[PDB]
């Protein structure tokens, strides 16, 4: 059909987000992050390569951990302002310009990334609607890629 | 084993769970996103009937062949005769797909998951796995049903 | 195909004597009044059911077969209000049907008056004129491209 | 009064209750910087480029959104030293070449506390809980 | 199996289908309901906290013992040295009872048709038949759990 | 026991800091807090836990013997409306005391004062009344006996 | 075209700055604002119009022009829930503008980006994504088949 | 007549039985199904919208542009420039039609019919008829709307 | 920012939300003049006859009733520029004898947005709108 993200697909998957996320203790959205990069390194080695700041090669230390702990902050920020898309736009721009200019990060590892949370969500969350799941995640990425290489 | 008594607790649990009207249609629904969810791949053996977009038509003209395909062979489970014939029929139907039994594994997964969900905690999972198993053996014939 | 309003009539009518609870037993024991009726207004039409084991009538295979039929027609009464699945229902058996040779648009009236003839003595209080309205063109939908 | 084990806790559950699943988020943030900048409106100057005269913009309302998400994650960290840490030094990196002053970290901590306290009210607020937990947070986010 | 995301979905699912309060006493009644009647034999290996009485307070006890159980070693799901240390005192306690190991598959067996009666149609029964398994291979050592 | 009143709100305010939904992390923090405390009230009675590892209380060892203390606690309180099967309760966990090797009950009597200076911490307008009403009774049963 | 549950936003939202209820003065202001915003744009399109007064914009022509305009984005609006209308009504509004003289796709582009550039600034918490849904399938069809 | 006053009154009762979203097709359902009852001819002639089923598409949208068009008119009462522009423009829409003068007479007072069933017993008819010849006058340029 | 049509469009609409039809006036004016004496204890003296020392008597109520009254021709205007010149010019005339400090109106003009924003909540307050065409009110309320 459409393919939008429309205002159903939008409430339903802040349904299957909202009760997988953990608002008290980091040990969800972690452990969610985590094997979302283990997917995403497993399926594109040559990724890892992009994280050696955050020590990608290691999923485990302090410092991937306070990574995934900031991807999964900034996908709750865009999956919250999907009701709200003025604000959504001025933040999906702010995340753009955070992944532009960076050798490596191309919207070609935003599709693969997509896959990952496709094949990881299902085995965390309960009731998931891959197809709402990813029109939206979709119309996310769309913004944060605007100015990133194929 | 699936003796007769298991066949009609089954028989019984099945009719309760699959309900009437529209209820049937979402019985449907969570059958196979909980298919999708379980084996996120299977997706993929359905592009014939347009799994891209599981609410189009032909999505769900499948969802409601197939559990049509569940109703008729449940009620069968009663008439060995009947019920190895539209088995046959249905292996004949799903053959030519050359398909991964392991798949009729997970189907029967969620089989469980959603008649069990809707029929409540008195759900008899062991009398469920037995006799799914006649039917997988039936459309299959990979003794991994044996 | 007919209106909301016509669609529940058939559709609580139908459930009336066909539903999960319903054993398959009642269910090829309507199959058979059913098909033995067809044959009677169209003795030409058997031969078509010879890979069903129609010789004998009472055969797992062409209880099977019944089953499936009412099974189809189920589904079909089901959607009769989700014209955009039904659509698609009804395309894909009339697939199953042009597939088979012999087959002609006069069986399908046939089985039509078969239907109004025999239904009103299984359903309480038959109503012809919503059944009319929605099984004609369920009908016109299945038989699409027969001669 | 310290953030030992037991006040992050309490942090924890209030902060969630307060923060909850978003949809309150909007008017949760929007409170609390309408506080800060009444108890200092000088600081909007640093907020230049993130519309910090209107806070009723988009921009503006990404830029409270942004803030929050950084809270949450601290206040998600608080029993994990390590992450914590690490999460402070990345806080701290991004407000490095921005000159703000511990008096307007206080006077956040302040907006933040009074924001959470209107949004699960006086009757539950653990004021020595929050300012503990507060100042352990701006207080890596200063370096030291 | 049982990676960390379906400890996380398992514990997600518990929370929610074992509850509150009193709906607790009723959840375990319902496992205990489904134990004995898919291996009536089981019973009898309870007369020490009054099985003969369901509704007996001895036996109530137990259920809450047990649900307590299994409540705190999913709690612990994540934590593995708090786990085995828990699922080994668990061990230490069955073991002097020469239990077979056989009803701890009927005990899963009921245990995932509770679960998914009250938490519904989207159980998600692969999951939790491979993290149970951890759990009873903890308490038997029996690789039937494996 | 205690009041029907009493025990809704011990079990509320419970349940807000523990229920199934909560982390064991959490569950073992306040483990922790709560067995340090009854150290430095009777520190004669640490020694007591060297079986499950007291000597390093990060291990899972000890981990998991607060973790099933909690149970137990939780266990107790979401019964007690329910005197018949908490009265059972209480002499299997009772029972479960008695056989352990240096217990007086003035370590409940130090327990009781630690746990109604723990939880104010962790939860929302705690009550001590309706706390002291619903547990005292219960640490009598679970220390009935004992020196 | 675009979700119920979208189209039910761009109704609520539209019917807040323009209704039965309005002067027809704030019509055509919004009118203006929408049309001097097009031709700063494309400059080149401003010409299409010297048939409505174009030339002097506070011309009772040209406010007409405008307040027909709007009644015909608002009849569109307000039958989004009903996609077989609306096919037939953007079909008509289509000829209305095929017929036209100099009229190329890409102005009906630079249009939309004036309405989601002008209604922000009259409408409460305007949702960009649902006008956007609901809009450009809307648009395609009032401007295909033109250059 | 139609003075400023009963043209403001007019707008008001007009914005109330006209309404919001779905309600609008209802007024138009009505309004054109009263015409076709006070004077079977006329419909006839629109055939070009299909006026042979009435529940048809291109019949829903010339019954949406017409009330479309009443509203817009209505709105403009108190700006004769833009108003006569406007009915001048329906006017070179209508001409080339050869349309019966009568035919706006019958219009009008369905349009009255439509307008007082939904707005009630406050429905100001004696200003309704003065201000709708003002409309049908710039639209036909019978005198008889005079 | 400036006061164009689509401002004067918008402060129009949500100042009628605001304003109403009558029975939340007499809090929409309290709530505008507490704010106003509470930034300004000051100003109260030059509303003497109208008791500005206790904003709860009836004689004062009359006031805010007149003030806010006057706000609202001029919004209702703010489309008509040449009646609006006209009217602020009778609202010029009306204060010309009282000496009013530039300060003293922009005052009144937060006072009137929180006001505003307070009836229709923070979720939609337009402050761009609101004050650049408050300004143009004032400004012409002193003769410029
Ligand atoms: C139309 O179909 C029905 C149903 O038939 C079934 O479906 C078909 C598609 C095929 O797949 C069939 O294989 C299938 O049965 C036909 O009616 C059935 O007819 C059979 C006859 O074969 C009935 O069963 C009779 O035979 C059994 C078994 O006989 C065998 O075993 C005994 C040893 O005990 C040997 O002695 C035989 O030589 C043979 O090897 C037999 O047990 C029954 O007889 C018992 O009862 C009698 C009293 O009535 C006693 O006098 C006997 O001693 C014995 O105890 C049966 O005579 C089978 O029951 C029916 N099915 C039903 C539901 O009634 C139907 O005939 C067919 N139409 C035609 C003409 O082809
Ligand atoms: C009481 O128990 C605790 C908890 O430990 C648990 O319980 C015990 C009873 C045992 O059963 C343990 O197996 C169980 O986990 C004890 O504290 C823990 O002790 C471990 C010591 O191994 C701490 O681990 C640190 O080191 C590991 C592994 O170190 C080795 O490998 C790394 C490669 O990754 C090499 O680089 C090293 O040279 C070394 O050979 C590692 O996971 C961490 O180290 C990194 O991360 C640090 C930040 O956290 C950095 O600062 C380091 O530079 C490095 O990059 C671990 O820090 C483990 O973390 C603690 N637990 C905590 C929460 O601190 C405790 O000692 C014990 N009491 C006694 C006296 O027995
Ligand atoms: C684009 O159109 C606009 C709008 O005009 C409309 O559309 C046109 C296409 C025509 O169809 C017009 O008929 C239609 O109204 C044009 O702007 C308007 O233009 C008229 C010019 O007549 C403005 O009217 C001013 O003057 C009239 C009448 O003036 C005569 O009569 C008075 C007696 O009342 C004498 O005192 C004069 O000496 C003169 O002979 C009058 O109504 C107003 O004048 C008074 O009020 C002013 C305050 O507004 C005072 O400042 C004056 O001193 C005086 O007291 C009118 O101002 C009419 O107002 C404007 N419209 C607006 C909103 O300003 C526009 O010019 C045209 N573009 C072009 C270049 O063609
Ligand atoms: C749609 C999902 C994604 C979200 C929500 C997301 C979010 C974020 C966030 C919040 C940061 C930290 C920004 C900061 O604080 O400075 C970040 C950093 C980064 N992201 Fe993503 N990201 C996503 C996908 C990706 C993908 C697909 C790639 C590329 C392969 C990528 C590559 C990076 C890199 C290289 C960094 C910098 C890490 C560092 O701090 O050294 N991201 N991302
Ligand atoms: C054991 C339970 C199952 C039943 C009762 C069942 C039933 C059916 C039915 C009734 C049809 C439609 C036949 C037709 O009329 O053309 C069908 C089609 C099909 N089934 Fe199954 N099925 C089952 C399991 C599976 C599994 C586990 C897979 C594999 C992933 C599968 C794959 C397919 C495919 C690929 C089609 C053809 C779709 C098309 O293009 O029309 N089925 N099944
Ligand atoms: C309108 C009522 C009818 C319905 C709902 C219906 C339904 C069905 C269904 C569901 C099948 C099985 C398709 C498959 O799984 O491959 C089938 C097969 C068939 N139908 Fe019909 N049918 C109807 C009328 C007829 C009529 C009037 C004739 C012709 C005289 C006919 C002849 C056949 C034949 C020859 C087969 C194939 C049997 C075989 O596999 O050997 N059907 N029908
Ligand atoms: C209470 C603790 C605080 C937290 C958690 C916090 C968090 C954040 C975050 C997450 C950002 C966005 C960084 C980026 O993506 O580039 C940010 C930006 C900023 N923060 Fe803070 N902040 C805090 C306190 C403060 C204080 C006290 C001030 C000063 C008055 C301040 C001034 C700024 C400025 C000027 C920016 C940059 C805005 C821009 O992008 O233009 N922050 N803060
Ligand atoms: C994995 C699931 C199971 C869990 C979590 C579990 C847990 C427990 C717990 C916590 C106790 C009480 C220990 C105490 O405080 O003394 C207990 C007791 C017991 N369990 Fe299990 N158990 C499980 C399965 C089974 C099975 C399958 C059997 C055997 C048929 C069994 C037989 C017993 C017996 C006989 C007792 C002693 C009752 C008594 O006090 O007289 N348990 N179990
Ligand atoms: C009222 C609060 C208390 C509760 C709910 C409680 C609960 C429990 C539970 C559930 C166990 C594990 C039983 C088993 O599975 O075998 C346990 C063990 C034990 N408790 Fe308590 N207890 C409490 C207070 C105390 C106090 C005050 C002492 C005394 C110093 C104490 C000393 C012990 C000891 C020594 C063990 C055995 C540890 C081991 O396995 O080595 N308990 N308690
Ligand atoms: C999507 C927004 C638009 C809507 C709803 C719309 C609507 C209308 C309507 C209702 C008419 C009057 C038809 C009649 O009664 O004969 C009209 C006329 C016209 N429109 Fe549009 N229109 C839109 C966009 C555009 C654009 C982008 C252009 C291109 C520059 C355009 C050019 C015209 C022209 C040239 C006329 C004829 C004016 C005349 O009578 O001389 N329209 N439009
Ligand atoms: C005063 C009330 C009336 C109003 C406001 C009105 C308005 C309209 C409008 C807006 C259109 C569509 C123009 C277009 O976009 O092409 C239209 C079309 C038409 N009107 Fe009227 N009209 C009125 C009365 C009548 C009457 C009384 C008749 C005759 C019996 C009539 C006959 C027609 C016809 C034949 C069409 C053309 C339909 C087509 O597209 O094929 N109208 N009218
Ligand atoms: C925001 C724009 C303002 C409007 C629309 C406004 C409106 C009015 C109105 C309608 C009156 C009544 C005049 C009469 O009937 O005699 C009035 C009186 C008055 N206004 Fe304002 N005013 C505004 C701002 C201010 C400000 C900023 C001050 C000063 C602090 C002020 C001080 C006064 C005083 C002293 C009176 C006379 C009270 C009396 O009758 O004794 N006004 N104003
Ligand atoms: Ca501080
Ligand atoms: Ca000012």
């Amino acid at each position: 059909s459409s393919n939008s993200c429309t205002t159903e697909d939008r409430r339903e998957m802040q349904l299957m987000w909202a009760n997988v996320w953990s608002a008290q203790f980091t040990g969800r959205r972690l452990a969610i992050a985590q094997a979302v990069f283990k997917d995403l390194f497993a399926h594109v080695p040559d990724a890892v390569g992009l994280f050696d700041r955050v020590h990608g090669t290691e999923i485990d230390s302090s410092e991937f951990k306070a990574h995934c702990i900031r991807v999964v902050n900034g996908l709750d920020s865009a999956i919250g302002l999907l009701s709200d898309p003025s604000t959504l736009n001025e933040q999906l721009s702010h995340l753009a310009t955070q992944h532009q200019e960076r050798a490596g990060v191309t919207k070609g590892g935003f599709s693969a990334i997509a896959q990952s949370f496709l094949r990881v969500m299902p085995q965390v969350a309960s009731c998931f609607n891959p197809d709402a799941w990813s029109r939206c995640f979709n119309r996310i990425t769309n913004g944060m890629t605007e100015g990133l290489a194929e | 084993d699936c003796n007769i008594l298991q066949r009609l607790k089954v028989k019984m649990q099945w009719a309760k769970a699959y309900g009437f009207g529209t209820e049937r249609a979402k019985f449907g629904n969570s059958l196979w996103t909980s298919i999708f969810n379980y084996a996120p791949d299977a997706r993929d053996l359905f592009k014939s009937v347009k799994s891209e977009d599981m609410r189009s038509p032909q999505f769900k003209a499948h969802i409601a062949r197939v559990i049509g395909g569940l109703d008729r062979v449940i009620s069968m489970f009663d008439n060995e005769d009947a019920l190895n014939a539209d088995l046959e029929h249905l292996k004949s139907q799903h053959d030519p797909r050359g398909l991964d039994a392991l798949n009729f594994v997970v189907f029967g997964k969620a089989l469980f998951a959603t008649v069990g969900g809707q029929f409540g905690v008195c759900f008899d999972l062991p009398a469920w796995e037995s006799c799914y198993k006649v039917i997988a053996m039936g459309i299959t014939g990979n003794d991994m049903f044996s | 195909f007919c209106s909301e309003a016509d669609a529940t009539i058939v559709i609580k009518q139908w459930n009336q004597i066909y539903n999960a609870g319903i054993g398959a037993k009642s269910r090829w024991t309507m199959g058979n009044e059913i098909f033995s009726s067809l044959f009677k207004l169209k003795p030409e039409s058997e031969v078509l059911f010879n890979n069903v084991n129609v010789a004998n009538m009472s055969s797992g295979a062409f209880h099977a077969h019944t089953v499936r039929v009412l099974s189809g027609l189920d589904m079909g009464i089901n959607y009769l209000n989700d014209a955009g699945t039904l659509t698609s229902l009804t395309a894909h058996l009339a697939a199953q049907h042009v597939a088979r040779t012999g087959l002609k648009a006069v069986y399908f009236d046939a089985m039509g008056k078969v239907l109004m003839t025999v239904l009103p003595s299984l359903i309480d209080n038959f109503n012809p004129d919503a059944w009319r309205n929605c099984l004609l063109p369920l009908k016109n939908a299945i038989a699409k491209g027969l001669p | 009064s310290e953030c030992g084990p037991l006040q992050r806790l309490k942090v924890k559950r209030q902060w969630a209750e307060a923060y909850g699943s978003g949809n309150g988020r909007e008017e949760f943030g929007h409170f609390i910087w309408a506080n800060v900048f009444k108890v200092a409106p000088s600081a909007r100057d640093m907020f230049k480029r993130v519309r910090g005269d209107n806070i009723y913009t988009p921009a503006f309302r990404a830029h409270a959104t942004r803030v929050l998400g950084g809270l949450d994650m601290c206040v998600a960290l608080l029993d994990d030293e390590s992450v914590l840490n690490t999460q402070l030094a990345h806080l701290a990196s991004q407000h490095s070449s921005r000159g703000v002053s511990a008096e307007q970290y206080n006077v956040v901590e302040h907006a933040v506390m009074m924001g959470v306290e209107h949004e699960i009210g006086q009757n539950v607020f653990d004021k020595d809980a929050w300012q503990a937990c507060l100042d352990v947070i701006t207080s890596g986010i200063q370096g030291n």
